[PDB]
């Protein structure tokens, strides 16, 4: 009926209104080869969208217009979107209204640029963009809750109390798994696993999803893992290389708990969320203690809820019970939350049509934000 | 229709209601005019936009609690529109404006304006069949069974002494003051800033009142206990945060006896009542020493009346037997007194018919109010 | 008159905490359109609204003033 | 007493009558 | 002691220093506590790791600058002690506590613990012979020569109005709000993130302050000047790089009157002053109206005072003449008033001896002070 288009910071997801499985599950990454003196290989594309770039990853320069979600060259992602239509659903955007994703503390010019692409370029009959965390809590089925949203490009805890705007405590945080992967390939380089390009990064981010977990006592677990030679597990890679990871698996996510590893001049994720907590009414924060909504697909980690929980629990009073809300499908609950969100009665009226945009210009984005 | 009349136990800080003949009011709630201060982001959020009752008693972290009855005296008739508008809820009523007679109450020494505008409301907007509004002291005496008695009645921003001998027209002898617990609690917010508790919300003020009724008592020795080292009673929030008190719990009500602590010239409850005694007669004074009707929830403190006994003992001459009467329901004494008075047959003349006010005006009722 | 009477009665029957609680059960239990397809399927809102519309007209009518008198 | 239990804002353990120590 | 008294202009954000016999503070610097964010192995960098002055005023992108006076209230007193030692150091005074009379500043109704902790420092670690610390309002009174008035001393991160007629205190009318310009600078980086500028550092916050003190003002009309088209003044970075401004420069201090933007309830400190006016005496008000005290460097905005004059016209009655008392160097004005106060010989009873601290300390602080 509509177009529920998710814009994942890493991969992508999409589909119509009310669709259950995300159709455009492909890398939301841009890539181009080394356009040099050689000729074309039997005729082929210039830009390589997702899986195409993922396929011939040895030469295609894996880039992103995305800067922790901030798209620089909108041409990239819009051509990706065109092909995404004519790739997954093969439907024009003019017959079905679109639904998009966003993150707080985003410059409005980004969304307005996006908007004018949908109208001037895509000619969508109606359109809408909302925060991913809303879809996460939507999938949970709540309205009161601190939706700790965590994309693989950004992070933003979203405290809500009966679907109400609390942006003073809501804080965007450009925390990407890519950043961890940066540090990870760096520490691998001193471990003899010296690799440079982004193809290496794709392989090791998949390895990050393979064995990089979250321990419980980083230094103690670090010393024991240093002693636990069996924990330094190996895996013969697609290439003849094998790996060795025992510390690295949990050594790398401590940068989230400790900005010191990167010198982010910030706080660790657990107390960062607690800092966002500290910007509210402590008695409704009690509900937020119960509303420990751990969301964002970049939270699919082994031993992460107890870690984070225990940390903030040490920060919280005894009566302030942490009650984790974290379904393993929270990664899909973003797009699926938008997919079922499209089926909302009020939302079928809450729209930004052609003339609504044109006759208002990009100014309509402000009140039509949320 | 002249069915069981609605006995409304009003009040500066606690304005509640019930019926006649009954001994338990079914609608017990205080004075509070709150409304959300945020933007509905996620649809399906609980609304009403003017929260009273369980909404307000649930969503404390979002409301801007307002108060027309400043020192009991209404200053916002629009807030009264909303107050009765919530009162007029059937979940709050189960009736209409005409389904039952109304019995509203007052406080002595008030302008006509109040009765005027209120009569307009309940006989034009609302269309009450029969109603009379008068002092709660009379109703308290009804609940005591006494007729000759000094009604020491206190609101929440109101504290007053009402000398009465069989309910006689003695407005010169009858006194009234408008200063109490609201301001005392505000002074406790001053205590908070002196202690370091950075709080400035009305929702926080509610909690201060919860402490006021809960973790706040009285002593009898002012300067002595002031010199005496305290224990700093650690209060615990709904969150459970440690909140020391010290002797401030009984230091703040010293202002009720020492009005200049807030910078307000008066003479203290005791001396004002003594002035009311002065306007009476020596023979009748002894009766009133024996006939002391302490009332008001604000008067609920450890040795409240006992300290006041010592005060007046230092005030009243020798061989003066002072006797206080102060039930545990120093609120519903008015409600039950109205429940009895409203249940009378002679009460026809005591009430005012709807059409009567609709004929000429409230000045007729002002003749009836004295 | 009897319309509004039964409207408010059935309305309170609907407003019972069990019914609303089960709507919460379903939507939080991922049956995401209980209140959506529930409230939209109710004409009770509009019916009570219509009685509020025609409220002073149905009121103060001289029925017994002519029929009974 | 039962009505004293029925409503919440009601405290106890204090005599409702306070009098002076009338020295005989 | 018979030495020159140390005059310290301890402002929450700007802590200057000097002596009484000097009409200009020679040791002026803001609030800042830097800790090196970088490791250093190769020789060439000086150490101490808590840098005040030049090191902090040059190596901003190297030191984790801290502003320990949280709303003028510091808890990391140790750092402040070291800053005071820096004052005792060669760069500022080369003297001792015992060797000189000292004079610091204060804010109204501070938590006693801070005063106690400070006295612990200056009479246990430091051992000043005679010392007293008081409100900055008196310093401003010396800076004006006035004795009647509502001292509007609103510094870096604290806003307070001090109504005092002829040198007579009125604490119930005296108000204090621990939020000011520091938060507007916080709101300025909020604007930065509104248009995507992640300048999160304290040094970056100083750059923000440079714009605040470089390109910001007060347009007297709120929406009439906000909804217009902005030229977006290209500010030049600490690289001189172009960065536009938008309506931001003038709409940023609006929050000081509508704290709802940050999710706060207040009135705009001038209205709190009007409340103090209401708390004062009818015709004695007019004098205080004419006593427009201007204090705190945060007042530096074009059209600032005139916008407040417009506020007066919106809220004060006719012909109640107000008279702007501007200071030339507002920050030195406070310091010079302190120089006047410290140069008072009669200060005997006004000071507090060290042995007095040895007698009661805290009790003698709060005892002797208000
Ligand atoms: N088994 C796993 N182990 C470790 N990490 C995982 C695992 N599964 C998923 N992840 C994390 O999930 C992240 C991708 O999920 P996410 O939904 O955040 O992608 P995204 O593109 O940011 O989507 P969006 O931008 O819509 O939030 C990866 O960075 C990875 O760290
Ligand atoms: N234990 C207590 N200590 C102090 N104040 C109390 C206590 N209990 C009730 N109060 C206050 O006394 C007031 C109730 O007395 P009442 O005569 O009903 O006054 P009101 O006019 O304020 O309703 C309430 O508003 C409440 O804030
Ligand atoms: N042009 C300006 N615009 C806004 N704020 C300013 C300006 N100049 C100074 N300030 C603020 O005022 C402060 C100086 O005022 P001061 O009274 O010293 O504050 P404090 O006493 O709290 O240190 C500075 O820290 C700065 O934040």
């Amino acid at each position: 009926a509509a177009l529920v288009v998710d814009n994942g910071s890493g991969m992508c997801k999409a589909g119509f209104a009310g669709d259950d499985a995300p159709r455009a599950v492909f890398p939301s990454i841009v890539g181009r080869p080394r356009h040099q003196g050689v000729m074309v290989g039997m005729g082929q594309k210039d830009s390589y969208v997702g899986d195409e770039a993922q396929s011939k990853r040895g030469i295609l320069t894996l880039k992103y217009p995305i800067e922790h979600g901030i798209v620089t060259n909108w041409d990239d992602m819009e051509k990706i979107w065109h092909h995404t239509f004519y790739n997954e659903l093969r439907v024009a955007p003019e017959e079905h209204p679109v639904l998009l994703t966003e993150a707080p503390l985003n410059p409005k010019a980004n969304r307005e640029k996006m908007t004018q692409i949908m109208f001037e370029t895509f000619n969508t009959p109606a359109m809408y963009v909302a925060i991913q965390a809303v879809l996460s809590l939507y999938a949970s089925g709540r309205t009161t809750g601190i939706v700790m949203d965590s994309g693989d490009g950004v992070t933003h805890t979203v405290p809500i109390y009966e679907g109400y705007a609390l942006p003073h405590a809501i804080l965007r945080l450009d925390l990407a798994g890519r950043d961890l992967t940066d540090y990870l390939m760096k520490i691998l380089t001193e471990r003899g696993y010296s690799f440079t390009t982004t193809a290496e990064r794709e392989i090791v981010r998949d390895i990050k999803e393979k064995l990089c977990y979250v321990a419980l006592d980083f230094e103690q677990e670090m010393a024991t893992a240093a002693s636990s030679s069996s924990l330094e597990k190996s895996y013969e890679l697609p290439d003849g290389q094998v790996i060795t990871i025992g510390n690295e698996r949990f050594r790398c996510p401590e940068a989230l708990f400790q900005p010191s590893f990167l010198g982010m001049e910030s706080c660790g994720i657990h107390e960062t969320t607690f800092n966002s907590i500290m910007k509210c009414d402590v008695d409704i924060r009690k509900d937020l203690y119960a509303n420990t909504v751990l969301s964002g697909g970049t939270t699919m980690y082994p031993g992460i809820a107890d870690r984070m929980q225990k940390e903030i629990t040490a920060l919280a009073p005894s009566t302030m019970k942490i009650k984790i809300i974290a379904p393993p499908e929270r990664k899909y609950s973003v797009w699926i939350g938008g997919s079922i969100l499209a089926s909302l009665s009020t939302f079928q009226q809450m729209w930004i049509s052609k003339q609504e945009y044109d006759e208002s210009g990009p100014s309509i984005v402000h009140r039509k934000c949320f | 229709i002249a069915n069981q009349p609605v006995v409304i136990d009003n009040g500066s800080g606690v304005i509640k209601a019930g019926f006649a003949g009954d001994q338990i009011p079914k609608y017990c709630f205080p004075n509070y005019v709150g409304r959300p201060k945020h933007v509905r982001v996620m649809a399906g959020a609980l609304e009403g936009d003017i929260f009273i009752g369980p909404k307000a008693e649930e969503h404390r972290g979002l409301l801007s609690i307002r108060y027309p009855m400043e020192h009991g005296i209404v200053k916002d008739w629009n807030d009264m529109e909303r107050i009765w508008q919530y009162v007029y809820s059937k979940d709050q009523l189960q009736t209409f404006s005409e389904e039952h007679p109304v019995l509203l109450t007052e406080a002595p020494l008030n302008p006509r304006k109040n009765r005027e505008r209120a009569a307009e409301v309940f006989f034009e907007t609302f269309n009450v069949p029969a109603l009379f509004i008068s002092m709660q002291a009379v109703l308290s005496l009804y609940a005591t069974g006494r007729t000759t008695g000094v009604v020491l009645d206190s609101g929440d921003g109101v504290t007053h002494a009402v000398p009465i001998y069989e309910g006689f027209a003695m407005p010169h002898s009858i006194m009234r003051i408008d200063i109490a617990g609201r301001d005392v609690s505000r002074f406790l917010r001053l205590y908070l800033r002196k202690e370091g508790y950075d709080f400035h919300s009305s929702s926080e003020f509610e909690i201060v009142k919860a402490i006021k009724e809960r973790a706040c008592y009285l002593s009898i020795n002012p300067q002595k206990d002031e010199t005496l080292e305290t224990e700093k009673a650690q209060y615990y929030l709904p969150d459970g945060s440690t909140i020391e008190i010290g002797p401030s719990r009984f230091r703040a009500p010293e202002l009720l006896f020492r009005p200049d602590l807030i910078g307000e010239e008066s003479e203290g409850i005791h001396e004002v009542l003594v002035f009311a005694i002065q306007k009476s007669d020596m023979d009748l004074r002894r009766t009133l020493f024996s006939n002391i009707v302490l009332s008001g929830g604000s008067t609920l403190f450890k040795g409240f009346g006992d300290r006041l006994l010592s005060e007046v003992k230092k005030l009243a001459p020798k061989d003066v037997k002072i006797r206080i009467s102060a039930p545990q329901e120093r609120l519903y004494s008015t409600w039950i007194g109205g429940s009895i008075l409203a249940s009378l047959d002679t009460f026809k003349k005591m009430w005012v018919s709807k059409k009567e006010y609709e004929e000429d005006g409230a000045r007729s009722i002002h003749r009836k109010t004295f | 008159l009897n319309l509004e009477r039964a409207l408010y009665r059935i309305q309170e029957k609907r407003e019972s905490p069990e019914v609303l609680l089960t709507l919460d059960i379903l939507k939080h239990g991922k049956r995401f359109h209980a209140t959506v397809s529930f409230d939209t399927d109710t004409g009770l809102k509009q019916a009570l609204e219509t009685v509020n519309d025609y409220n002073p007209l149905m009121k103060d009518f001289p029925l017994n003033d002519l029929l009974s008198a | 007493d039962p009505k004293y239990a029925d409503l919440p804002g009601i405290a106890r353990n204090e005599p409702d009558v306070y009098e002076t120590s009338d020295l005989p």
